[PDB]
DNA sequence: TCTAATGCGAGCACGTGCTCGCATTAGATTTTGTTTT
């Protein structure tokens, strides 16, 4: 069909087509997959995209329109079932956090509304249909049920439009099939209730029978005309006068057909049967055998130039063989050519490589392809530099230029114009170190996020990250209720933390990605580990909390909006200003001999800790930005300049620990705070490893990556540097945001991704399909960063500044 | 029977040989299908009495297998048939070929389970599922289930699903429950397999270590590092002998040998162990001072102390930091989440059968399940055996446990005098992972004697007739310090060997070359390996075709590169296509981030649901729409908040048509919108060619670098479409819906040459059966898979299910013990598949070996071999075969004792070998312008008129190829949705009375007028005859039938010299008398009635029609072509003329004249 | 996910020197694939 359409054949296949593309027949077994699988997903949407639900006499195109944004509504709120039959109206809210609430907008009412609309006329029509269904107790009564619904939804007008629309556009064999359709339902149903109209059958046999009906129909054999290419079989299809014929798939095991016995009767029932006295049809050796008969009278019919032709290997690449008909061929004519049929041109003479070049469309599609073998130093035939130069002497070329500018087709992208680049960003660029992470890690990345603001279809699925604002806000409630009751950490129970941590779940849970933890009961399982998790975190930041000298200033810090501290603010070239507003963990002040100490500890669900590789390439800049901000806003928010004592990460998680000793309660509860030890960067020297650990006295710690000797000196396993290493670090970072801002309003959106230590931020993007990267094709790779030791990176900065 | 015919005594045997069963131990490159063949031949072609092909059953590995058994077998025929002509017999085995039982076992399960449907529940039209199809029924039954468990909410539950998942989910658990699952279909009863869980773990403190199952790997892994200890400790005390070795230190190894030994004496008692291990302590090394010492000696002995040192404390904490009693009493705590995790497989099996019976589905696995079923022996079986006189099984070394169980019961008779014929080789069993089981072949081996006395036969064929002597030679050189003992699994000796039987003309470069590469390793690795290609493409390598005998000079075809994984395969084939070199290999993955993969599935995404930001510009920025990013951009800047789709139509609402980006935007919205109506109507497969015509895309793709590869890409996914319509039908929805289910799981495709001049690089795996001239094996200095040693659980085929002791509410766990023991045993059984890896890697070639691997430092590796190669014996350590975890660890030694790189005849072995130390540093237009501008090329080119000719051609008939042959008068004329029957009243319609009162008119006697009683008479035997419906014969009006004939045309009727009624007419009519431009086409009919007086001939007609002087007018046209066409078929055809027309209307009994 | 290098103190051998024993992080590295119509 494909082909013979693309190579402009005119052809009648003596065979007749399925329905089962029909919108008529999709439309009826999608409705009873609704009503089976109590509306599901994808029975719904299959039920509604076959068009004939939509509302009479509306613009389709704007119906289509409203479909969509509620099939994306019912992916991410997982709607499903009674949900759809409930009263209650679709709720939406674009942007929803559990750290507060707000108040529709009135274009989050707008949207609702049409939302709500677009369920009011899908449902109903469906709903009543599985009203009568259940009631309906015979089969006479369900198909009435099931016309009715036709009726109802005024099915025969909107096909006698769409036939209409057809013969329209010329389509009138398209437009046929609407009313064989409809008349196939219908016959379909009347001998149904003609055999079991009385009988009483279930739901489950009614659509079995229904869907074993639909599988059966057929629309009535196109007419033949009076000159097209007559493609059949060889076994029922008749000839005459044929004067060309084209004998196909001549492979072992097609040519001749290994036949099926399968039925009632086996072929030693039938032979049995035969030696009886009671002939009936015949066995498998017998039309095996009746198969050259079959081949003679193929091969005798045409009257001029008979075509046998075969193919080697399948459409996955399975090897095919060639038939014995083949060999005996080789036999009767031993000195006639065997001729090569393929898509490769280059592989045949010129004068059958001319015979390719019988119309527009494919002569273009193969020498775009001789075009790239040219290029590939390949002395192409020249029959296709002439078909290319006649592509070019006739009015339609720019057609042909676009498909041939392939050839010189590179993954480039072009730089934003000015103009452009400051009209998207903005006059004024309020991000976030995220956002300059992304950047740094991947410009085009940055410019499908923060640029085009391309987002991916939402799911209603528990990610990580929903996970981890979880944990954030709990912790943070868990905090407020703890000063609202005059407790400290210190002061926390066994039983008085497993109760705080799981009531915090409790009031965050319906408020969590879309109520996701309320949906099921394995959901509500993820519930309490969630709320065992908390739970634990609770208790080891109580004894974290007795053993160390920092006092928690500000949890969940925001600087920037509306935060109390104000936003880090850059100048750029191009006049546009750069505020970054972000929220800070934790930050814990401890006084000392030093003055004031500040730290910052970020909430992680990893246990990996500062990279220093990763910060000079800017892909890890955070931490050092909320203690750069820390430090220098120290005076005017708390009270006099601080000095840095380190950042850290915390490993929120509920551990297994994996002892190849028989531990006491004691030991395993020693063994589980271990794994809380944070990971980080310390600041070198004694007192402040001690106020981050009290109780260490001697050797390593258990809350911190540091140790100490007998002297008092850290030892070189600690993960602490100078304060010169920290301003160091800090300066670069800035250094970094400078940078990384003034590219971003230059317009630079180039495709460079990196690759260190074996990991690809490709991995974690969405946005693959866009840029479209592709290695093989140059001018496009990896930008290789060589994972060196910290002083190295130190050094670079060093000699940087 | 004795006879000679260039066989040898072996394939002798393997042919004539019959009574009992027999298993043929074939060799690599020895001709098993040639004398496979000849056996079935002989049986086929005898003389004294033969039998039919259809009485065999040839059971193969793959397809290939079978199809090439089929020729090969027919060209034998073929030969039979010229020197016996005449024979009917050997004629009819020809044709009875095609219907031969030479199938794979799975077909043949497939073809019992279609003949014997009825035996099992089962549907004799199932069709067997795609596996990313039936993992998705399982993964959906594994929800429901999982759901419904929770539900419940029993403790037991609870209790399995905090041990074994995460803290944040439970998919761990459901991947447990598909691998246990999984794990059990390779038993016969996986059911029973199952409930054999709770043996394992049904003990007490009462019960003896030593005599559970799973302690004989417990065993001989501390019989092994103790003897591995002592050993690393003799040649310690050895090192004390030599000159420049420490002598005091010896003391304390003297010492240490003796707490060793000590510990030896117990190994049997595992209670001793735990009280004598943990005891034992190394005193504090003699510190040698002087400069009459040896620093390299004095500092490698301390080396080998340690090495018994790590040795000890790894059995240690392997086995004796608990009592035995502890031991025992934690793998008795871990039984109920054992029963629990049973009941639950068990639940899923039974959950995922029903599903799958629901829509008439099996597996490849309930292929083999569904037929063992069927068969248990029972009528069936009995049949099978009756019908085959003989089962031929290839490849035995790789059947498991359900197809043996389906092998030994189609098999008539005993083992003593069986039918089954089973040929295969141990050492080329490569799939344990595909859980088969090669000891169900050496169980077998063991078991037969070389004679047929009371028992099997084994016939052992060591011949190779298709590889050279230096070939051979290499590999029985190199795995006869390899193969053997628990690394090897079969002892490799004589009469296992393989033995040279092909004549070779000598060459001095097929030695066997060894490539080590100091310090992407698979950067220098592919480059050494393409140096040595193209000194070997260079300078003239005749390759020896040994049927012709007949040198030539070699080609890219003859060059193959081995790998042990396709990783490693993308970047050497770059690097080789870099140098210069053809490289073409196969992908079984990687098929869903090719670029038009993604931009095509983008395209079929955006037509499902254009509000997808991401895809819609995917589609916009690939080269089908082309905007750049100042494009996307701007439509961007028409509506920041709205979907990408919206700001797309706003920027077409308020674009202008002069703008390019509006050009693109348009034209792309008028084809998205088209293939949105055109989706709803047609399939998915016909929705993306219609996209690639519209688009041109895979024109586009196949114009860019690879392009031969991308338009593959983009054929495959039209293929996987049309393949896709048989799983759930139609529809972008299922069919997207299906593609994201299948890659959200991790589930992949192929990328899917063979012509001459290519590299092949491909998978030791896929090499099997395969053979080439020269091959490269590169990766050995990589390490194995050791993945599978792991995790905190364990599957066994004999012990079944092992975990770690896991206790959720104490966050405590530590390995149980019969766990340890499986990754024992798994390791050397790991290792032992790994080697065979390597053996039908080198068997692979039949002229010249490239050995090529990669490592840190030469010197002390080559140290680190020598230190392996130090024993007399031809089998190297067991423990540091057992220590290997790169295949150079297991080359590298044996090479090591070799006269190239240890006296006695090790070194005297014809095997020769070249090794070479490389280091990483000693490895480091106008008409495209034109074609660019869209400027036509200068130049006077030879099919230009003929090209131009046929651009410009035009059908001559083109016309009339879509004018319909056969028409009507309607139709001709020309040029209502009903209600079902059940919802209408009864009957009575006007179509039905107009044809009741026609057939009267149609079947009236024209003899004479009659009356109303004759009328009525009539009716009542068209009543009678079934002619008239009895609700048409009911409602009739009796007047009109009367009036026609009393009118004048009735009169003229009754009177005639001739009548007809009912005639019915084809008339051919020229194209032009219907169609305005530019051959008959055909026009059928039924004239109603015709009759002749003496005045000429006259027409008659009825009409039914609604009337009851001025409807005379508009009925006169209402049936004028009609008139006009059916007196122009008597006219035309009859050859005479028709005087005038009548047609008589019932309604009132009116008759008008044309 | 298990394997190799690092830090530092303790006690044992010939008060000092040196080997061991412990505890940790980083750290490097990294699959195999028939089978049906
Ligand atoms: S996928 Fe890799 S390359 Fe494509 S955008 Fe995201 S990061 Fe840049």
């Amino acid at each position: 069909k494909e082909v013979f359409a693309d190579y402009e054949i005119p052809y009648f296949i003596d065979g007749k087509a399925s329905m089962l593309n029909h919108p008529l027949i999709e439309f009826i077994r999608s409705s009873l997959d609704v009503l089976k699988g109590n509306w599901r997903y994808e029975a719904v949407f299959r039920c509604v995209k076959t068009e004939l639900l939509f509302p009479l006499n509306e613009p389709k195109a704007k119906v289509r329109e409203q479909v969509d944004q509620l099939e994306n509504y019912c992916i991410a709120y997982g709607i499903k079932g009674d949900r759809w039959t409930k009263g209650d109206r679709f709720q939406y809210r674009r942007f929803v956090s559990l750290d507060d609430d707000f108040a529709q907008t009135d274009q989050e009412i707008e949207m609702e509304n049409m939302l709500n609309d677009t369920r009011d006329w899908i449902v109903p029509p469906l709903f009543q249909l599985q009203k009568r269904m259940k009631k309906a107790k015979t089969v006479q009564e369900k198909a009435e049920a099931l016309y009715r619904y036709l009726e109802e939804t005024d099915v025969p007008l909107k096909l006698d439009q769409e036939r209409q629309r057809a013969e329209d556009d010329g389509r009138i064999i398209e437009a046929q099939q609407h009313q064989q359709a409809w008349d196939a339902v219908i016959q379909l149903l009347e001998e149904f209730v003609e055999m079991m109209g009385d009988d009483e059958i279930s739901l489950d046999l009614f659509q079995q029978m229904i869907e074993a009906g639909a599988e059966s129909l057929t629309f009535s054999l196109i007419p033949p005309a009076l000159d097209q290419v007559f493609v059949g079989n060889m076994d029922l299809s008749r000839m005459y006068g044929t004067s060309c014929t084209f004998v196909l798939g001549a492979n072992d095991g097609v040519l001749p057909a290994r036949p099926d016995e399968n039925g009632v009767l086996s072929d030693d029932d039938r032979e049995w049967l035969k030696t009886i006295g009671v002939e009936l049809s015949s066995g498998g050796r017998e039309r095996l055998l009746d198969e050259h008969f079959l081949i003679y009278m193929a091969f005798s019919s045409p009257s001029d130039r008979l075509y046998v032709s075969y193919p080697i290997a399948d459409a996955e690449g399975k090897t095919l063989l060639p038939s014995m008909i083949v060999k005996r061929l080789e036999e009767l004519f031993p000195h006639h050519k065997e001729r090569l049929l393929t898509n490769e041109p280059e592989q045949v003479s010129d004068e059958e490589q001319l015979m390719y070049v019988v119309n527009k469309s494919v002569a273009q599609s193969f020498t775009a392809s001789q075009l790239r073998l040219w290029t590939r130093e390949y002395d192409i035939s020249d029959v296709w530099w002439s078909t290319y130069n006649v592509l070019m002497s006739e009015q339609d070329r720019l057609q042909s230029k676009k498909l041939f500018s392939s050839l010189f087709f590179r993954n480039e992208v072009k730089q934003l114009e000015r103009s452009v680049s400051r009209q998207l960003y903005g006059e004024r660029i309020q991000g976030s170190v995220s956002r300059m992470e992304t950047f740094n890690a991947c410009p085009f990345s940055h410019f499908a996020s923060h640029g085009l603001h391309l987002k991916e279809r939402q799911f209603f699925k528990l990610e990580a990250p929903d996970i981890g604002q979880l944990f954030h806000s709990s912790l943070k409630l868990i905090s407020d209720r703890l000063r609202d009751e005059k407790l400290d950490w210190r002061d926390l129970t066994k039983e008085q933390c497993e109760l705080f941590s799981y009531d915090a779940v409790e009031r965050l849970a319906p408020k969590l990605q879309k109520e996701i933890l309320l949906s099921s009961n394995r959901h509500y399982y993820v519930k309490e580990k969630l709320q065992k998790i908390v739970t634990r975190v609770s208790g080891i930041l109580s004894e974290h909390a007795k053993a160390s000298g920092f006092v928690p200033i500000g949890l969940e810090l925001g600087f920037g909006g509306k935060g109390p501290l104000p936003p880090l603010t850059f100048q750029l070239k191009n006049g546009c200003t750069m505020e970054l507003v972000g929220r800070i963990d934790r930050v814990d002040k401890a006084e000392s001999s030093k003055g004031l100490l500040l730290r910052i500890v970020a909430y992680k669900s990893s246990d990996k800790g500062l990279d220093l590789a990763e910060v000079y390439y800017g892909l890890a800049l955070q931490m050092l930005t909320y203690l750069d901000l820390s430090i220098t806003h120290s005076a005017d928010w708390l009270g006099m300049r601080a000095t840095p004592a380190g950042v850290l990460y915390f490993h929120i998680h509920d551990p297994m620990i994996q002892s190849n000793l028989p531990l006491g309660l004691d030991e395993i509860e020693q063994e589980i705070f271990k794994k809380f030890k944070m990971k980080g960067l310390l600041l070198g020297d004694q007192e402040v490893v001690r106020l981050m650990d009290t109780t260490l006295q001697e050797g390593r710690s258990n809350i911190i990556n540091a140790g100490l000797k007998k002297d008092g000196s850290l030892r070189s396993d600690s993960a602490a540097v100078g304060e010169k290493e920290f301003d160091l670090l800090t300066k670069h970072v800035r250094r970094t945001f400078q940078e990384a801002g003034e590219q971003i309003t230059d317009g630079r959106v180039s495709i460079e991704p990196y690759k260190m230590k074996n990991k690809t931020p490709c991995t974690y993007c969405a946005f693959k399909s866009v840029c479209q990267f592709d290695e093989s094709l140059e001018e496009n790779e990896y930008r290789p960063l060589k994972a060196e030791k910290d002083k190295t990176i130190l050094e670079w900065i060093k000699k940087e500044a | 029977k004795p006879a000679d015919s260039t066989w040898t005594d072996d394939q002798w045997n393997a042919i004539v040989s019959t009574g009992q069963d027999i298993l043929v131990a074939a060799a690599a490159g020895s001709g098993k299908t040639a004398v496979l063949v000849e056996r079935m031949i002989r049986k086929i072609t005898a003389e004294e009495n033969p039998i039919d092909v259809d009485r065999l059953l040839v059971v193969t590995f793959t397809n290939a297998s079978a199809a090439e058994m089929k020729h090969r077998i027919a060209e034998a025929l073929e030969k039979e048939l010229v020197q016996r002509p005449g024979s009917l017999h050997i004629r009819r085995q020809l044709s009875l070929l095609n219907r031969a039982s030479i199938s794979t076992l799975h077909s043949f399960c497939l073809q019992v389970l279609k003949k014997y449907y009825y035996l099992i529940d089962l549907d004799p039209g199932f069709r067997i599922a795609d596996q990313t199809e039936g993992e998705l029924i399982g993964d959906e039954v594994l929800d429901e289930l999982f759901e419904d468990e929770y539900a419940k909410g029993e403790k037991a539950f609870f209790e399995l699903v905090d041990r074994y998942t995460t803290d944040r989910h439970d998919l761990d658990l459901q991947f447990l429950v598909k691998q246990v699952y999984e794990y059990s279909r390779s038993h016969p009863n996986p059911e029973a397999w199952l409930e054999s869980f709770v043996h394992l773990y049904d003990v007490s403190e009462k019960s003896a270590i030593e005599e559970l199952p799973f302690y004989q790997y417990v065993k001989e892994d501390i019989a092994m590092v103790l003897n591995g200890a002592k050993e690393k400790l003799l040649r310690a005390l050895e090192l004390t002998k030599a000159p420049g070795g420490p002598a005091p230190r010896a003391d304390n190894f003297l010492d240490d040998l003796a707490q060793i030994d000590e510990l030896i004496q117990h190994q049997d008692d595992f209670s001793e162990l735990y009280k004598r291990v943990p005891a034992v302590s190394f005193k504090r090394a003699k510190a040698v001072k002087g400069d009459e010492f040896d620093p390299a000696l004095l500092d490698e002995a301390t080396d080998l102390r340690n090495g018994a040192k790590k040795l000890l404390e790894k059995l240690k904490t392997d086995y004796f930091t608990r009592s035995p009693e502890q031991h025992l009493k934690s793998l008795a705590e871990m039984k109920p989440v054992i029963e629990t995790l049973v009941q639950l497989v068990i639940s899923y099996g039974k959950r995922f059968e029903a599903a799958k019976q629901e829509k008439s589905i099996i597996d490849f696995s309930d292929l083999e399940h569904y037929c063992l079923a069927i068969l248990t022996p029972s009528e069936a079986a009995r049949f099978y055996q009756e019908q085959f006189h003989e089962v031929l099984v290839d490849e035995y070394q790789d059947t498991n446990l359900v197809q043996e169980s389906i092998l030994q019961l189609v098999t008539s008779g005993p083992e003593e005098t069986g039918n089954l014929f089973m040929v295969g080789d141990v050492k080329q069993s490569i799939y344990r992972f595909r859980l088969a089981e090669p000891l169900l072949f050496l169980s077998k081996y063991k078991r037969f004697t070389e004679s047929g006395e009371g028992t099997g036969r084994k016939i052992d064929l060591n011949k190779n007739f298709r590889s050279r002597a230096d070939i051979l030679d290499s590999t029985n050189f190199l795995f006869k310090q390899l193969m053997g003992g628990k690394i090897g699994e079969v002892d490799y000796d004589e009469q296992a060997e393989l033995k040279l039987g092909a004549a070779y003309p000598d060459n001095d470069e097929t030695e066997t070359e060894l490539l080590l590469i100091d310090n992407e390793t698979v950067q220098f690795e592919a480059k050494a390996i393409a140096k040595e290609i193209r000194k070997l493409i260079s300078s003239p390598f005749k390759v020896y075709d040994g049927k012709k005998k007949t040198h030539r000079n070699i080609q890219y075809r003859d060059i193959v590169i081995l790998l042990r994984s396709m990783p490693w395969a993308p970047q050497i084939m770059e690097e080789l296509r870099a140098q210069g070199i053809p490289v073409y290999a196969n992908l079984t993955s990687g098929y869903f981030e090719a670029v038009e993969v993604a931009v095509a599935l983008s395209v079929l995404k955006v037509i499902d649901n254009p509000y997808q930001d991401i895809p819609l510009a995917s589609v916009l920025r690939s080269p089908i729409v082309g905007a750049d990013e100042n494009e996307l951009s701007l439509i961007r800047l028409e509506n920041k908040k709205a979907p990408y789709y919206e700001a797309m139509k706003d920027y077409l609402a308020a674009g202008d048509r002069s703008d390019e980006l509006y050009q693109k935007l348009n034209t792309f919205y008028g084809h998205l919108q088209k293939w949105r109506a055109f989706s709803k109507n047609h399939s998915v497969s016909e929705l993306i060619w219609e996209v690639y015509r519209d688009t041109k895309y895979m024109d586009y793709v196949g114009g860019m670098p690879g392009g031969k590869q991308r338009q593959a890409n983009l054929r495959v996914l039209y293929d996987r479409a049309r393949q896709y319509e048989s799983t759930a039908f139609r529809g972008l929805f299922r069919f997207l819906r299906f593609i994201e289910r299948m890659q959200e799981r991790g589930d992949d495709l192929g990328t899917a040459s063979e012509q001459e001049d290519v590299v092949r690089l491909m998978t030791i795996h896929s090499s099997k059966g395969l053979e080439f001239p020269v091959v490269f094996v590169a990766g050995l200095g990589r390490n194995f898979n050791m993945m599978d040693l792991n995790k905190s659980y364990l599957l066994d085929k004999e012990l079944g299910f092992g975990t770690k002791y896991i206790h959720p509410q104490l966050r405590i766990s530590y390995p149980t013990l019969p766990l340890i023991a499986m990754k024992k045993k798994m390791r050397r059984e790991l290792l032992s598949e790994e080697l065979r890896v390597l053996y039908v890697a080198l068997t692979r070639a039949k002229e010249k070996l490239f050995l090529i691997g990669s490592c840190k430092d030469h010197q002390k590796q080559l140290a680190k071999w020598q230190a392996s190669a130090s024993q007399t014996d031809w089998l190297l350590p067991e423990f540091d075969r057992y220590q290997a975890r790169t295949y150079l660890d297991f080359i590298g030694p044996a090479l090591a004792r070799h006269r190239d790189l240890a006296h006695a005849d090790i070194s005297g072995h014809p095997a020769r070998f070249a090794v070479q130390m490389i280091h990483s540093y000693d490895l480091l237009s106008e008409r495209l312008e034109a074609i660019r501008r869209g400027e036509p090329v200068p130049g006077s080119f030879a099919f230009d008129e003929k090209a131009r000719e046929q651009l410009s051609w035009t059908y001559p008939h083109q016309e009339v190829t879509q004018i319909r042959t056969k028409q009507s008068v309607s139709e001709i004329k020309r040029k209502l949705y009903r209600r079902p029957a059940f919802m209408m009243k009864k009957g009575l319609t006007a179509a039905e009375k107009g044809t009741a009162m026609h057939t009267v008119m149609q079947h009236i006697p024209l003899s004479h007028v009659p009356s109303i009683e004759e009328a009525e008479q009539t009716v009542h035997r068209l009543y009678e005859k079934e002619l008239l419906t009895e609700e048409q014969k009911d409602a009739i009006d009796i007047e009109e039938i009367v009036q026609f004939f009393h009118t004048e045309i009735g009169g003229q009727l009754i009177g005639a010299k001739w009548k007809d009624r009912e005639i019915p007419f084809s008339l051919a009519l020229p194209a032009k008398e219907i169609y305005p431009d530019a051959e008959p086409l055909l026009v059928q009919g039924i004239i109603d009635c015709l009759y002749e007086t003496e005045d000429g001939l006259y027409l008659l007609a009825y009409k039914s029609d609604r009337i009851e002087e001025g409807a005379a007018p508009i009925l006169k046209k209402r049936y004028e072509t009609q008139i006009q066409l059916y007196t122009k078929a008597v006219e035309q055809i009859a050859k005479t003329k028709v005087k005038g027309c009548a047609l008589y209307f019932f309604d009132g009994g009116h008759i008008l004249t044309l």
